[PDB]
């Protein structure tokens, strides 16, 4: 029990008083963002597909410019922690006994993986916002759909040709524009890369030491995005949401259909 | 101080014992009738050994089980006798720390936090996830755990000192469905031990007999054919049982859940399934790192045909180790008291103060 | 009858004890207890009868 605690005393990054204040100021950094959120519903209002289009791909330019100025100050406070656990410890900023480079080249290492840790952190964060306000918007159209405070979320016309009766939009512009939603939601989410990549953590991970190079783990290993297509559940839930979309463009198809009674003495008449 | 809701066997010990001071079964008894017969209800509580005492005038149940604590009120009691009569003390001097399950809901999580802080007098205190802290008692930072009887069969992908959230998955089997195919088996051979007193007879027969075959086709063949591996035991009553096949049948369950009927993949090939939703690099740390733990590991037999089975699924790159605490049953109590001794992790804590403006959305970060 | 501190946290003081207990005392199911108000619940309940027989006649003069 000793030997591993003191295995366990020489790995602990989260109780050594240096990576600990950076791993805080990260970890309070995911918090704001996991509770910053993400998409935006009007409770009280009825969105043509053009207005959610143009309100939601709005709602992905704010949140990809926040996300923007959170990672790039996120990068710069862990170069700038980074530099301090190399001073502190003896070893000079790679941007400024040979057995004790090979120490400064293993605490490069172990801050490459406390890096990373970071990396996995917020990229869970990600992804619990992404599945979590999906299933927010799956709430609202059920809650509303229940109806076919309670006003419904979307708006349709219904067009009466001499020929024949259709929806504007169609199941096919409400089904194929917020797929394209949908796919905006989904590529913006995995837009913004792990931090892993970036010029700083290449240069210190990768440190020229005693002017020899040293190398590093990398970004292809942490993928969010592969989990992001691991998750069964949000695709259901976005096929769920599409089935509510099914249903209510099903409901107008019965509509529509006491309507083509009307059409009938409308095709008499015009061809009266 | 250190508490485990240890849902097999729950445990408590301070802060960097050698053991747990005390160890005590899942249980709280309230009284069966619904007046006080007599006396001796001077309480409606009966805190473990009291029910496995008492069982007949009290009312019986395992008060957790899977994911969640399911009955505030009682683990409540529960943790209140733990720190009273267990740690025989008022427990507000000294810092406290506890034990969750993995993926525990945040809302549990939170709701456990503010029910430890305002019921009892502490300082600054912390519930851990019960895989992170197993895997301390590894030593790896990185590595995948397993768990089986003391709670629901968990696989859980660690690393650097934190899970992959995204690999987080059970086996929905515990100790009882070990003890349920055992009894299955006995009936069938013709024992049908299954009476509350059977039933821990063969709780007990479980826990110091089970062995896991190598390869069970050939061992249950072998035994079948050689009854020289069956073996003898004595019951409380003075008959001889003799066991064989059962005891690497009952094991098997976890690799055929098929043979507790269960519509799942093994324990291996769901383990298997873990590795590979992680990352490849990490894929390969928990190939060099796994940790299996839980009464159900603490068999002779289990970490070989573990480590034969993983090798039989793991690609020929791999290297394959399971790693098999001789404690294994204790992995998180372990790991939790060493790291709770450090004077360092005394910062880590969260404490009254900050614990007002802070407490609620800090401990739910520093959860994690 | 229940509200006694129990004897042992005030009797012995040279160390910590807590989570002292009452005494114990006689419930409120106990069964001689039970059947005791059930009687009186008889006596009181008749009793109120009578008082319905009285003011039964009066209800003509009402």
């Amino acid at each position: 029990i000793t030997g591993c605690r003191k295995a366990l005393r020489k790995n602990l990054f989260i109780v050594n008083p240096y990576l600990r204040p950076a791993l805080l100021k990260i970890n309070e950094m995911c918090y704001l963002l996991s509770f910053m959120g993400l998409c935006y519903i009007e409770k009280f209002h009825t969105y043509t597909l053009q207005e959610f289009k143009a309100a939601q791909i709005v709602r992905l330019q704010e949140v990809t410019e926040r996300l923007e100025v959170f990672r790039c100050a996120a990068k710069d406070v862990v170069r700038k922690s980074c530099r301090f656990a190399l001073r502190a410890a003896g070893f000079i900023p790679d941007d400024c006994t040979y057995t004790e480079q090979a120490s400064k080249r293993h605490h490069c290492m172990r801050l490459t993986c406390f890096i990373r840790l970071n990396d996995y952190l917020i990229q869970n964060t990600l992804h619990v916002l992404t599945v979590n306000t999906a299933s927010s918007l799956l709430n609202f159209f059920s809650d509303k759909l229940k109806r076919t405070s309670l006003v419904p979320m979307f708006l349709t016309e219904l067009i009466l040709t001499v020929q024949s009766l259709l929806f504007e939009p169609s199941l096919e512009d409400f089904l194929d524009g917020i797929s394209g939603a949908i796919n905006h939601f989904e590529n913006t989410v995995l837009s913004v890369p792990n931090l892993v990549p970036d010029s700083y953590f290449d240069a210190f991970t990768s440190p020229f030491i005693n002017k020899k190079v040293e190398e590093k783990t990398c970004g292809p290993g942490p993928n969010l995005s592969a989990v992001f297509e691991d998750d069964r559940n949000f695709l259901t839930i976005i096929m769920q949401i599409k089935e509510t979309i099914h249903a209510a463009f099903d409901s107008a198809r019965l509509y529509a259909a006491t309507f083509e009674k009307f059409q009938l003495f409308f095709k008499e008449n015009e061809s009266l | 101080l250190v508490c485990d809701n240890g849902s097999g066997l729950c445990k408590a010990g301070f802060a960097g014992d050698d053991a747990p001071r005390a160890v005590f079964p899942s249980i709280v008894g309230r009284p069966r009738h619904q007046g006080v017969m007599v006396g001796m209800g001077q309480k409606d509580s009966y805190v473990g050994d009291e029910a496995q005492s008492k069982r007949g005038i009290l009312t019986l149940k395992y008060p957790i089980e899977h994911g969640i604590i399911t009955n505030w009120d009682d683990m409540e009691k529960i943790w209140h006798h733990s720190f009273y009569n267990e740690l025989r003390v008022a427990p507000e001097e000294h810092p406290t720390l506890l034990t969750e399950a993995p993926l525990n809901p945040k809302a549990n999580r939170e709701k456990m936090t503010q029910i430890m802080f305002e019921t009892f007098n502490v300082p600054a205190m912390y519930v851990a996830i019960q895989a992170v802290l197993s895997l301390y008692a590894s030593g790896r930072t990185t590595g995948i755990v397993l768990d089986s009887g003391d709670g629901v069969t968990h696989n859980v992908p660690i690393y650097e000192g934190y899970a992959l959230p995204h690999a987080i998955m059970r086996l929905d089997l515990a100790g009882r469905d070990l003890t349920d195919y055992l009894m299955k088996i006995l009936t069938e051979r013709g024992y049908s031990f299954v009476t509350t007193a059977e039933r821990e007879i063969v709780r007990d027969i479980k826990e110091k007999l089970c062995y896991v075959a190598l390869d069970f086709e050939n061992e249950m063949a072998t035994a079948a054919s050689s009854s020289s591996l069956e073996k003898s035991y004595e019951l409380p009553d003075g008959q001889v049982i003799t066991i064989g096949n059962e005891r690497f049948r009952c094991p098997e369950t976890l690799f055929q859940p098929s043979f507790i009927g269960m519509e799942s993949a093994g324990i291996h090939e769901t383990t298997y399934n873990s590795i590979m939703k992680c990352d490849i690099d990490i894929r390969k740390d928990l190939y060099a790192n796994n940790v299996l733990s839980g009464g159900t590991t603490m068999y002779p037999g289990i970490a070989d045909r573990m480590q034969k089975e993983i090798t039989a699924l793991a690609p020929s790159t791999m290297k394959i180790k399971i790693i098999a605490p001789p404690e294994r049953k204790y992995s998180v109590w372990i790991g939790g008291s060493i790291l709770a001794s450090l004077s360092t992790f005394q910062q880590m804590w969260i404490s009254k103060q900050e614990y007002d403006e802070a407490g609620p959305s800090i401990v739910h970060r520093k959860c994690f | 009858t229940h509200a006694v501190p129990q004897l042992e946290k005030l009797v012995m003081e040279d160390i910590f004890i807590s989570g002292d207990p009452l005494l114990e005392s006689v419930g409120l199911h106990e069964p001689l207890v039970e059947e005791l108000r059930a009687n009186i619940t008889n006596a009181m309940h008749k009793a109120m009868m009578p008082l319905q027989a009285y003011a039964k006649e009066y209800r003509k003069y009402l």
